[PDB]
RNA sequence: CUCGUCUGAAACACGGAGAG
């Protein structure tokens, strides 16, 4: 199974530097071109840089030339993006993508990693508070409110991932305070509310915050 | 560098419709054009490469075509799972460049929201803030109006809304509205109501509770 | 050797192919 796993994202001060890693498995980057592509929140895909196999030639978008440096370590089977003099305009999800095999897919990028968010801001990290949205007076809705955190993102799961049907985790909204807030809800049978427990699991990696919140009637 | 101009920026079409997305290159890119599909919050996936070749595993309803510098992505019979943003990309010249994307919405029958209201938790009330949440579940179309009333007084300036992306199976939306008050203001009033207006509702639906 | 081309896990450099 081909996999690309980005890491190294997070909060960085304007003017700061940060290195992203793209760890490949299931194939060797020595034989493929590897590309970095970024996507600012709500916006389009933007090509950033690439590195070619056999030659190790490197190429850059004009908006990053002179500030970013792409490289690869074949023994570690990992590609890197060194980012210097970061600005707010560089805030984005950064994806690593494999350009596929020429005979099979031309120059298309045939496998993409999940992406890692880079936030360029002077604001301080802040962990969330998690509050229950309790069910009350056929179907019942319940959820959890994840309030007052920075930066993005948070991951919410229910019953440690056993429960996905009926779940809606809403996009975060930026409050007037500069802190994010989001809710996650799930609809469940009302006949089970007295015997089926429901726990919302919240992880805010930037602040090393993990919270499980029981949601009861 | 080579500009890829993509049109339209968004479209809405019914299941079974033929959808066509266009991308014009600012100079020749030979046939070195790929098309990707991106579900919200997900990694893009390759659909078409070399302008007209279908990437293996992709359904045959997707096709690509080239005419000079104009490139087209066609979905011959749209399905609910085709909700996505679609991007063209040229690989003829470094720097590679992407089109701005086309957001494709699935147009389905009208569906009224199920409305729920949640009082603030006692845990939150221990601090100085009270959040009241109104949930609009599984509706279409996306336009919906939520109004908050406290003791029948219309609220302004103190709520925020978020909407989910279109569901890839039933083509509906859900929406959360959060009213934020100081604990003092929450304690000084009794009736909390969210009034919902939607094309699926013949009259506005109000869900309310009494503090206590 | 050359290439606004193709191929070798390969947009450039390199090997091979094709044409000159
Ligand atoms: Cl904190
Ligand atoms: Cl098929
Ligand atoms: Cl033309
Ligand atoms: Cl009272």
């Amino acid at each position: 199974e081909v996999q690309l796993v980005e890491s190294g994202g997070g909060l960085v001060q304007p003017g700061g530097s940060l290195r992203l890693s793209c760890a490949a498995s299931g194939f060797y980057i020595s034989y493929s071109s590897i590309h970095w592509v970024r996507q600012a929140p709500g916006k389009g895909l933007e090509w950033v840089a690439s590195i070619s196999p056999y030659s190790g030639s490197t190429y850059y978008a004009d908006s990053v030339k002179g500030r970013f440096t792409i490289s690869a370590d074949t023994s570690k089977n990992t590609a890197y993006l060194q980012m210097n003099s970061l600005r707010a305009e560089d805030t984005a999800v950064y994806y690593c993508a494999r350009q596929g095999y020429r005979r099979r897919s031309g120059r298309g990028f045939d496998y993409w990693g999940q992406g890692t968010l880079v936030t360029v801001s002077s604001a301080s990290t802040k962990g969330p508070s998690v509050f229950p949205l309790a069910p009350s007076s056929g179907t019942a809705a319940l959820g959890c409110l994840v309030k007052d955190y920075f930066p993005e993102p948070v991951t919410v799961s229910w019953n440690s991932g056993a429960l996905t049907s009926g779940v809606h985790t809403f996009p975060a909204v930026l409050q007037s305070s500069g802190l994010y807030s989001l809710s996650s809800v799930v609809t469940v049978p009302s006949s089970s509310l007295g015997t089926q427990t429901y726990i919302c699991n919240v992880n805010h990696k930037p602040s090393n915050t993990k919270v499980d919140k029981k949601v009861e009637p | 560098d080579i500009q890829m101009t993509q049109s339209p920026s968004s479209l809405s079409a019914s299941v079974g419709d033929r959808v066509t997305i266009t991308c014009r290159a600012s100079q020749s890119v030979s046939s070195a054009v790929a098309w990707y599909q991106q579900k919200p919050g997900k990694a893009p996936k390759l659909l078409i490469y070399s302008a007209s070749s279908l990437y293996s595993g992709v359904p045959s309803r997707f096709s690509g075509s080239r005419s000079g510098t104009d490139f087209t992505l066609t979905i011959s019979s749209l399905q609910p799972e085709d909700f996505a943003t679609y991007y063209c990309q040229q690989s003829y010249s470094f720097p590679n460049t992407f089109g701005q994307g086309t957001k494709v919405e699935i147009k389905r029958t009208v569906a009224a929201p199920s409305v729920f209201i949640f009082p603030p938790s006692d845990e939150q009330l221990k601090s100085g803030t009270a959040s009241v949440v109104c949930l609009l579940n599984n509706f279409y179309p996306r336009e919906a109006k939520v109004q908050w009333k406290v003791d029948n007084a219309l609220q302004s300036g103190n709520s925020q809304e978020s909407v989910t992306e279109q569901d890839s199976k039933d083509s509906t939306y859900s929406l959360s509205s959060t009213l934020t008050l100081s604990k003092a203001d929450y304690e000084k009033h009794k009736v909390y109501a969210c009034e919902v207006t939607h094309q699926g509702l013949s009259s506005p639906v109000t869900k309310s509770f009494n503090r206590g």
